[PDB]
């Protein structure tokens, strides 16, 4: 009858602390359930609060219940705590044959602390199998709108967060691609307000042979072939010495 | 802390449990009882040695733990993570061994050569 | 754990669809069937209690959807006459005892089209990082693009050295239409994999992008020249690339050439040896 | 109507 | 006035034969309205009052399935409580459980009860404020900690306040003809000379509902708390109750004694004197 | 209660819930995340022993792990027939040189 | 490439090392192996894949596995990696010709000094 | 384990006068454990058709039961009920009295 | 950057040994030629 | 029975399917029909041969199936797993080629040595 | 660095020819 969940949408910085809450008015409350839903999967059960007063606590989430409303505390959110948080109430009935009452939801979006920015736009190599031209806009300050291209034949996706656990590196990225000859993407992200001092690479190519030789490794066959080369060299040296000695004995 | 002993020979791995010299021991592999079953010819258990022949890196690598018999096999706090590449007839040698074998070969060749020259010159 | 089956459905408009809600880990007393249209909230469709007859809602039109609570661990929703307006996301929940919480299983994407000549397998391509990026920031970003598929039932994954990878991968949450306005439009999906510079430019590393596509079943009448778009897997592979520098391939070629040339020279020298020794012996004998 | 909840043992 | 709903569960272990015997009964005020016996062939929850047969098949199916779950829980409880007290396997032991709720004149929630007992002595109970447990011995402390770590007193509190009262009002309205009735005691007194001098005067009380009645003996205003015998209130088998109280007096002083009976069905407490 | 070990792209990491104490072996390098230790590449054969605590139900118990890899970039296959052939050819070569010097002496 | 039709043998490739593996769908405990018909070994519950060694050796042949059902249908394995193919570029032929001319010149001088 | 001894009452449903049908009740209360043996005797011999209610207990965890049968009281008969329990050394026989 | 048995120290070692032999032998040759 | 024949020349690979003589042959790669009347000159099909020009290692490798007309791909009794590297100008080194090169360069070297020795004997 | 073996092989070939020529010259001068 009356279950309202607010705020309708949230936006946090990684490491903050926030709280959602769900207000309800029933003559009832056999229970109160907190769920969490991903964009294309079934809801994940989080909490059940049977009576008013007690408080549950999972790894980072926390839930409380009072006579008028319930609160969901999130402490130090990570960028994977992004879902829709749902509230349900089961009113009393002699037989329990009375359906639940569902709150609308609350979209929670957690943005990363990307530390030092370094925006750039790189034109990616062709795939030699398709005619599409693709380039990539990376590593902006995480507060930057990415607006769709007004052109009909250019596709641009929304900003996405990427995590490297090998170097604990968080970043933002977007991709713009199209099939047209004049598509040099110094102008593809025109419609969006890109930040200042954005890096546009030179058309030439650069080399760091030291970097390329950092990533070198061998196997057994190379070892065996090097050993064979050494053995052939030794045998040839010995035979050449013998032949020189013979040609000096004779002459 | 006394470490495990691991020995590689061809396709055979021998593991020796350091800190339990006076009790019977059992080996646990990725939470599964391994060895000591009087079967599985490729796998054998001894006083303090576990022998695994025909080792496969993809299927046999993982966690190993050594615990005395009569103890619940979760109290143990000394595990081994093993990932090894075994080969048929492959043996490990460093560059120093190759350098020293080459130098001793050339030295013995030169010495024998000088000996033969001295022996043949006078006659 | 409650599990549904099937998880992806496509059908010609005019046939019946049957979805199941096997309940595990307990004997469910109550089974709820929900429904969720895209970009909108959950709407309850029907409820089945114990072993009685189901209780439907105001806008569910009984003659369309059928529920058969046969056992204590199996409900079965059946859409009788499928229509393209019935393309939504069906979820099922179950509870034991009227006082405990319900559990939801995995949803079931249903898409109904009135013609089977609109299903298209995706096309996948992989784009290698630019050397300017590697010079600037010492990192590489491969991009996988899957385009031109209908419906949007796909699952994308990244495989390195034959092992699925989970770190450094970012994929769009949902496919996006090519032409947002027009009906029957295709879909596009993009994925990004980020790697350290050294790992990428070692030519011993193999990268692959895979897209699994769920489409026409094994028995559906196909009267078109092109291939039948059945569930399949489309891949795009790449080798590590070191454009400028000394790699293992160059060293191997050099070693092979040196081996051949040294063997030639040794053969020539041992040919000379036989002749010179033979003439030595002849000269000594003639003395 | 018997208690309709979750059975807890001693 | 007030009303109540109560549920009693008993389980006895037979260490040699079969599964433990389990019996469950349910009462509204002083009227039993449902039963379940594990030795019966039906293996179903059975009605015992005319006004409870209106319920549908889903009601009986749910009641049967849940009381069977109760029995399984009691069996496991017997198994564990044998371990806690370090007793042999060849003995026979009993567990008892009771829970229910009370409502006032306005049919609002008043109080609720939940109690356990092992071999006839208290084991663990739910306090009158329905928030914290009470354990008697040391063996119950482990169960108290286990239940206090899983918020069990609030799963039970949610049932005792809401659904118990919902069900109680449901039954009180379904069976208003019999549950809310009240019968006046049919009171009369008899005389019996013992041998020659003393005599017994016995004032009765027949066919009254509910079972709460009070009988007193007085001698010209003197409260005779002693020299009188009253028996426990006993059922009559048809839903009514009987009682009597007797006193021995010397002959000729019968008019000096009187019997007062007070019941909920009497507008004014009665007073009986010989002839 | 085993110390988790993660084998990422080409390096190996030790996972704990607290500061990881270096017992012995490869010193490693921190990732600026205190709870992670980077032992380096796999092919370099990283070996060592490490110790850490736990911040879950394993409240106050130590944990130790030994990481031992053997990829052996220096391995080479040498069948006994091949090495026998090599050594006999070497003996033949050195005997030929000695015979040649003997002939040259006269 | 279907389980139905007695096609069980599949190739598991592209590993860290050059190893090439064979797997089949049989769910029996101990699985026997055949190369060109003859027995080549068996595998227990601990090993699910049969090893063919590195792919640099060009493993070729006809392989089958058997569990509880009949012998699986043949799988033909063919490899050519060019661990020994050599590019005939300018530098290689130039070096080869330089070596040949130098060696033939040295041999000619050596045989010329010992004329008579 | 604590054991309590039962309390027995023999009576009739309605006040008794010869000739008409009536009910004889033996009511046992306040015992522990739950194993009891109760018989209703006419002229010292068992009555075959006897029914009883379902076991229940009181505020102090002590059980009670009721056994009843149909009979027509007569001036020249005797009725009783005989109870045996694990706490009774010998069975207890309680006779019916019309004045109690 | 793992060489294994590919360290250029080996061929350089052989070249240095041959170089030492050549330089000492040519020094002896020059000494003999200049002495006479 | 008889396995497929593989022939390679430069960057061209030709596969031969001897099974089912007389009947026409259709070719499947990774469960996709190839070699039909399709607009591609790098792939060709005739009576009993399949020609792949400018072989690409990453996408043209894998499982190949030969089947006759009207037959089901899973009815075929042979699958070929082909993984190859092609090179436009790459001579292959084996024992046979090495032995041939050794024989020939020895023979020319010996001929030249005898010729120059005879000339040097004649001049002196 | 300079792990390219081509320089090493050019070096050892040049050193080889120089050494054998000087060896022949010296051993004929002494003998
Ligand atoms: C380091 O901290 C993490 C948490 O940040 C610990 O992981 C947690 O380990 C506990 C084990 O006590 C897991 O709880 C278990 O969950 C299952 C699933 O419901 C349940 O059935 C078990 O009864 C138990 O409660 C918990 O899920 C897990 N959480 C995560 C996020 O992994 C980890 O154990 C800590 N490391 C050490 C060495 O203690
Ligand atoms: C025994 C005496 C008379 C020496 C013979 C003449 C030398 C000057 C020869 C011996 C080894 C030869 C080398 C053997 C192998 C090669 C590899 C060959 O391959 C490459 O290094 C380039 C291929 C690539 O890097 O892709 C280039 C010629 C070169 C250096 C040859 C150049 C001439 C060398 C140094
Ligand atoms: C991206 O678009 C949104 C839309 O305005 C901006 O988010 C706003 O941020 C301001 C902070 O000053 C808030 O007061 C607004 O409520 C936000 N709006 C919404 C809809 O969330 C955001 O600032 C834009 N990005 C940039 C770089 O300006
Ligand atoms: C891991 O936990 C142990 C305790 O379980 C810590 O050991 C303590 O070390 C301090 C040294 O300052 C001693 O004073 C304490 O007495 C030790 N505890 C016990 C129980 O003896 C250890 O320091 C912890 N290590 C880390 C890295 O957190
Ligand atoms: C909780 O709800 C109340 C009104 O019901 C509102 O005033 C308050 O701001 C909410 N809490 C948060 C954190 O928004
Ligand atoms: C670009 O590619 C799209 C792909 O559908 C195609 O429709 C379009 O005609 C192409 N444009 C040009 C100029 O090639
Ligand atoms: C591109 O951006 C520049 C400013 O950077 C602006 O002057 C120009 O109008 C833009 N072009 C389009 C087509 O929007
Ligand atoms: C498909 O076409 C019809 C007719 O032109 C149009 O009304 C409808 O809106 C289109 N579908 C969508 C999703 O726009
Ligand atoms: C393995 O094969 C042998 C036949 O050599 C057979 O006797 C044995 O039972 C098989 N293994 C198992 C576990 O059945
Ligand atoms: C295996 O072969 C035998 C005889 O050849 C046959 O009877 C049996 O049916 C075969 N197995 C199957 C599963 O067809």
């Amino acid at each position: 009858d009356q279950v309202t969940q607010s705020p309708e949408a949230l936006r946090l910085q990684e490491g903050e602390s926030s709280s959602l809450n769900c207000s309800y008015t029933v003559s009832g409350l056999r229970g109160l359930f907190w769920y969490r839903q991903d964009p294309g999967k079934g809801p994940e059960f989080l909490f059940t609060l049977y009576s008013a007063g007690e408080e549950k606590e999972k790894e980072r989430l926390k839930a409380t219940l009072t006579k008028k409303e319930s609160f969901l505390h999130i402490t130090a959110p990570k960028p994977e705590d992004s879902a829709t948080y749902l509230c349900a109430v089961q009113p009393l009935n002699a037989g329990n044959n009375r359906k639940l009452i569902w709150g609308l939801g609350t979209s929670l979006a957690v943005n990363p602390n990307i530390q030092n920015p370094d925006p750039a736009v790189y034109q990616l190599r062709d795939s030699k199998s398709s005619d599409k031209s693709v380039c990539l806009f990376t590593d902006f300050d995480s507060q930057t709108n990415v607006s769709q291209s007004k052109d009909s034949d250019v596709y641009i996706t929304d900003k996405t967060v990427l995590d490297m656990r090998s170097m604990d590196f968080k970043s933002n990225s977007a991709v713009a691609w199209s099939n047209k000859s004049d598509f040099a993407c110094a102008n593809a992200f025109n419609n969006s307000i890109i930040p200042e001092d954005t890096f546009f690479p030179s058309p030439e190519s650069s080399c760091d042979v030291k970097l390329v030789e950092k990533s070198f490794e061998t196997d057994t066959n190379l070892n065996f072939q090097n050993l064979s080369v050494i053995g052939f060299r030794i045998l040839l040296l010995k035979v050449a010495g013998f032949n020189l000695l013979m040609t000096l004995r004779l002459w | 802390q006394t470490p495990y002993k691991v020995s590689i020979s061809g396709t055979t791995v021998i593991l020796t449990c350091p800190q339990y010299p006076g009790s019977e021991i059992l080996w646990q592999h990725n939470d599964k009882n391994i060895g000591g079953d009087e079967d599985d010819k490729n796998i054998g258990s001894d006083e303090d040695h576990l022998s695994l022949k025909e080792f496969s890196e993809l299927e046999q690598s993982g966690y190993y733990v050594c615990y005395p018999r009569g103890s619940k096999p979760e109290d143990a706090n000394f595990y081994l993570y093993l990932r090894a590449r075994v080969c048929e007839n492959c043996m490990e040698m460093d560059v120093m061994s190759v350098a020293t074998i080459v130098i001793v070969d050339i030295c013995i060749t030169g010495g024998l050569l000088l000996l033969v020259y001295y022996w043949s010159k006078n006659r | 754990v409650v599990s549904q089956h099937p998880s992806w459905v496509i059908c010609k408009s005019g046939t019946s669809v049957k979805i199941e809600c096997r309940s595990l880990d307990f004997q469910a007393t109550t089974m709820f069937w929900y429904r969720q249209f895209p970009k909108q909230s959950l709407m309850l469709m029907a409820t089945s209690n114990e072993g009685s007859k189901a209780t439907y809602e105001q806008g569910v039109e009984k003659d369309k959807f059928l529920i058969n609570h046969a056992s204590l661990t199996l409900s079965t929703l059946t859409v009788t006459s499928a229509h393209p307006e019935d393309s939504s996301f069906y979820i099922c929940s179950a509870r034991e005892w009227g006082g405990t919480e319900a559990f939801f299983g995995q949803g079931t994407r249903l898409t109904v089209v009135e013609d089977l000549n609109k299903v298209f397998p995706p096309e996948v391509a992989v784009f290698e990082p630019s050397e300017a990026e590697i010079s600037h920031t010492q990192k590489a970003t491969l991009v996988c693009l899957a385009t031109g598929f209908f419906p949007d039932h796909v699952e994308l994954s990244w495989w390195v050295n034959g092992k699925e990878v989970h770190s450094g991968v970012s994929t769009d949450p949902q496919p996006l239409k090519e032409q947002p306005a027009l009906n029957d439009s295709r879909y596009c999906l993009s994925s990004r994999l980020r790697v350290s510079a050294t790992f990428w430019q070692n030519p011993r590393n193999h990268f692959r992008c895979q897209v699994q596509f769920y489409g026409l079943s094994e028995n559906d009448e196909w009267t078109q020249d092109r291939a039948k778009p059945v569930t399949q897997i489309v891949s795009a592979e790449a080798w590590g690339r070191a454009d400028c520098g000394f790699t293992s391939v160059s060293y191997q070629q050099g070693v092979l050439s040196a081996t051949i040339l040294y063997e030639i020279l040794l053969g020539k020298a041992t040919l000379y040896a036989v002749l010179v020794s033979a003439l030595v012996l002849m000269a000594m004998v003639k003395r | 109507g018997v208690y309709d909840g979750r059975e807890h043992t001693v | 006035g007030s009303h109540s709903m109560r549920y009693f569960f008993t389980s006895v272990s037979r260490p040699g034969r079969g599964e433990p015997r389990f019996i469950a009964v349910g009462y509204v005020d002083d009227t039993q309205f449902v039963r379940f016996d594990s030795d019966a062939a039906s293996q179903r929850m059975e009605p015992r009052a005319p006004w409870i047969e209106q319920e549908g098949p889903e009601y009986w199916d749910g009641e049967t399935r849940k009381v069977k779950a109760h029995s399984q829980t009691h069996r496991v409880d017997l198994g564990t409580l044998r371990g806690y007290y370090n007793q042999s396997e060849a003995g026979s032991h009993t567990v008892q459980r009771m829970y229910g709720c009370d409502v006032g004149s306005d049919w609002r929630f008043l109080r609720g009860y939940h109690q356990y007992a092992y071999d006839g002595k208290d084991y663990i109970a739910l306090k009158e404020d329905l928030r914290s447990w009470t354990a008697a011995d040391m063996a119950a402390q482990t169960t108290k900690h286990k239940w206090e770590a899983a918020h069990v007193a609030e799963q039970l509190r949610a049932y005792l306040e809401g659904t118990c009262v919902e069900w109680l009002r449901r039954y009180l309205e379904n069976g208003k003809e019999t549950l809310q009735r009240t019968d006046a005691p049919k009171t009369h007194m008899t005389h019996h000379a013992v041998s020659d001098h003393e005599a017994t005067l016995r004032c009765w009380a027949l066919s009254f509902y509910p079972a709460e009645i009070t009988l007193t003996w007085q001698r010209d205003g003197e409260d005779q708390t002693q020299d009188t015998e009253l028996v426990e209130t006993r059922p009559a088998g048809d839903g009514t109750f009987q009682k009597w109280a007797a006193v021995v007096v010397p002959s000729g002083q019968e008019q000096r004694y009187t019997c007062h009976v007070q019941h909920e069905g009497l507008p004014k407490p009665l007073t009986l004197r010989w002839e | 209660f085993k110390i988790p070990i993660e084998e990422l792209e080409d390096r190996v990491f030790v996972n704990c819930n607290t500061s990881i104490t270096w017992v012995e072996g490869t010193v490693g390098t921190l990732l600026s995340d205190i709870t992670r230790l980077d032992l380096g590449k796999r092919i370099l054969d990283p070996r060592g022993i490490y110790r850490c605590n736990g911040t879950d139900i394993y409240k106050d118990k130590e944990s130790t792990v030994q990481v031992h890899y053997r990829m052996c970039q220096s391995c080479v296959e040498l069948d006994p027939a091949t090495v026998a052939g090599i050594i006999v050819t070497d003996v033949i070569a050195t005997l030929l040189l000695a015979l040649g010097v003997f002939c040259f002496a006269g | 490439q279907s389980i139905k039709g007695n096609h069980l043998v599949k190739v598991y490739d592209y590993q860290e090392d050059g190893s090439v593996l064979l797997t089949c769908d049989a769910e029996a405990k101990n699985i026997t192996w055949f190369k060109d018909g003859k027995m080549i070994g068996f595998l227990t519950e601990d090993k699910k894949k049969w090893n063919l060694g590195s792919n640099a050796k060009d493993p070729r042949g006809m392989y089958q596995c058997k569990g509880s059902q009949n012998k699986s249908k043949p799988l033909q394995v063919y490899y050519r990696m060019c661990q020994n193919c050599i590019e005939l570029n300018a530098a290689t032929i130039s070096g080869f010709l330089f070596a040949e001319i130098v060696s033939i010149f040295v041999l000619a001088v050596g045989v010329y000094f010992i004329a008579g | 384990m604590i054991q309590r001894t039962p309390k027995i009452q023999v009576y009739s449903r309605h006040p008794a006068e010869n000739g008409k049908s009536n009910f004889l009740n033996c009511y046992v209360s306040g015992f522990h454990p739950s194993d009891i043996e109760v018989d209703l005797l006419k002229n010292g011999e068992r009555i075959e058709k006897v029914e009883h209610s379902d076991l229940s207990f009181s505020k102090d965890w002590s059980f009670y039961l009721l056994y009843y049968t149909e009979f027509t009281p007569t001036e020249k008969d005797e009725y009783a009920c005989r109870v045996n329990h694990v706490t009774l050394s010998q069975p207890k026989i309680v006779k019916w009295d019309r004045d109690m | 950057q793992s060489f294994g048995l590919l360290d250029p120290k080996l061929c350089y070692l052989l070249d240095g040994i041959l170089f030492i032999y050549g330089v000492i032998l040519t020094a002896l040759f020059l000494r003999v030629k200049f002495s006479r």
